């Protein structure tokens, strides 16, 4: 009964990230997700962008700045103690060949089995622009059900932005 | 025409979330965007300042924190200037104390078009967002509009006046918001 | 595709061009039109922006005093009049529309396919 609760801001920040970096056709963007994972439902409440580079012509070469995760998380800790590092996201649209390998490196910054959020930024489908994954042997990705949970402050924000 | 602060989706949400997490304390951060012609300020993004301050002064602004953040944002394609600051007054409502006036003065020195945004994130839970944006007036220091003079006088009275506020959203954000709902 | 640019081509240095963009208004509603330009191996660059209603205009510094953007809003058309052209004005020019009055390309909602302006570096007007 593993479930993910995603706050709207997280998805809006994936989107803004992908657009501002002028992310080309076929390319992807990558970040960090923050929240609470001490319970059976996983709370994703925040995110931040990473410098990230891959080789389109060779999917085994990619570069993630480790310094940057360290330095940013440090700064996130100064505004909110409770929002911990729990996983990462990318823009997809689907799972990539290097994902298990990237996932393994995020394990060194999380205190859980890291959560992978694939955010659909192209919006060419019917409902939730997000699929949540976790690695498991049973090494392979397990789809997890996810849902939107908004602390009241955010919720009337989202409704004020639509009126 | 009326000067207007245009606030993007993520800026509003990050503000609301940070103000709410700081209750009962007044929290604060910087706003990034651009100034356009004279009637337009775009707030594209925002980030929080740590609560090192006892309250919300110029001192609560962490120069090395700000620079480190601006530098790292730049490496992920966020390259806008600081167009002002926001702060929350929890339950107090949307206006400026004398200390906020002083904080705003120091921001206007850097840039004459700087804006101050106040959020009350407690009152906002009544089901409507309580925000406004303000600037100091002392530069300006026969048809007319009566409500514009009534305001320009209360302005001179408290040394500052309000700006209109609007929200921008991309067509893509619109689509995404309709699914987060 | 909703926006269709027109005009543009080869002009000698010192010369004049008028670019137009017609919006069919069939998928995106917009309150703001802009021109952007992209030279090969440079970033997209903001030229000028206008509001449909009101006609307020904003210009990039490198372009002030020589370009004029205007709109015939009953005819859903935007114009970029370019005078005193310099070889560094050579680029593909894109109109874009959306609701953001300003400078950032990713804040716009839809794009025309672009039209090439080539300002000669040899021939002057
Ligand atoms: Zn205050």
């Amino acid at each position: 009964h593993e479930k993910v609760t995603i706050a709207p801001l997280v998805l809006l920040s994936a989107l803004d990230h992908y657009e501002r970096t002028q992310t080309k056709e076929n390319k992807r963007c990558v970040g960090v997700i923050l929240g609470d994972a001490n319970s059976s439902t996983i709370r994703v409440t925040n995110s931040f962008a990473l410098p990230f580079e891959e080789d389109e012509k060779n999917s085994d070469v990619w570069f993630l700045d480790h310094n940057y995760i360290e330095n940013m998380n440090e700064m996130c800790k100064k505004i909110n103690a409770k929002e911990k590092l729990i996983g990462w996201y990318h823009s997809g649209p689907k799972l990539r060949a290097s994902d298990l390998k990237i996932n393994e490196l995020f394990k060194k910054y999380t205190q859980n089995n890291p959560l992978l959020l694939i955010v659909d930024v192209k919006q060419q489908g019917v409902g939730l622009p997000t699929d949540a994954y976790v690695a498991i042997e049973q090494k392979t990705f397990l789809h997890l059900p996810c849902t939107i949970e908004a602390e009241e402050a955010e919720e009337i924000g989202v409704e004020h932005l639509l009126r | 025409t009326k000067e207007t602060v245009y606030i993007s989706s993520i800026a509003l949400l990050k503000m609301l979330k940070h103000g709410r997490a700081g209750v009962p304390m007044e929290v604060m951060g910087l706003m990034l965007g651009e100034f356009v012609d004279d009637y337009t300020v775009n707030v594209v993004d925002v980030f929080a300042m740590p609560q090192s301050g006892t309250g919300v002064s110029v001192e609560a602004v962490d120069d090395v924190f700000q620079a480190k953040m601006m530098d790292m944002l730049k490496q992920t394609g966020r390259d806008q200037m600081v167009v002002g600051w926001y702060h929350s007054h929890p339950g107090f409502g949307c206006w400026l104390s004398s200390v906020d006036v002083n904080t705003q003065k120091s921001f206007e020195q850097l840039n004459s078009r700087a804006v101050a945004v106040v959020v009350d994130p407690i009152q906002s839970v009544k089901g409507k967002v309580v925000i406004d944006a303000f600037r100091l007036i002392d530069t300006g220091a026969g048809l007319l509009n009566k409500a514009n003079i009534q305001a320009l006088i209360h302005g001179l009275n408290r040394h500052y006046y309000s700006l209109n506020i609007d929200y921008h959203k991309t067509a893509k954000e619109t689509k995404m918001l309709m699914n987060l709902h | 595709v909703q926006l269709q640019e027109s005009g543009g081509g080869l002009v000698p240095a010192g010369g004049s061009l008028r670019l137009s963009c017609v919006d069919s208004g069939r998928t995106f509603s917009s309150t703001v039109m802009a021109w952007f330009r992209q030279a090969p191996g440079k970033e997209r660059e903001f030229v000028a922006t206008i509001r449909w209603s009101g006609g307020n205009t904003y210009y990039a510094d490198s372009v002030k005093g020589r370009f004029t953007i205007s709109r015939d809003n009953a005819r859903n058309t935007v114009y970029l009049q370019m005078n005193s052209l310099k070889p560094e004005d050579t680029a593909v020019y894109y109109c874009a529309g959306g609701t953001y009055y300003g400078t950032l390309s990713y804040k716009y909602d839809f794009w025309g396919r672009g039209t090439q302006v080539t300002v000669s570096s040899h021939h002057h007007h």
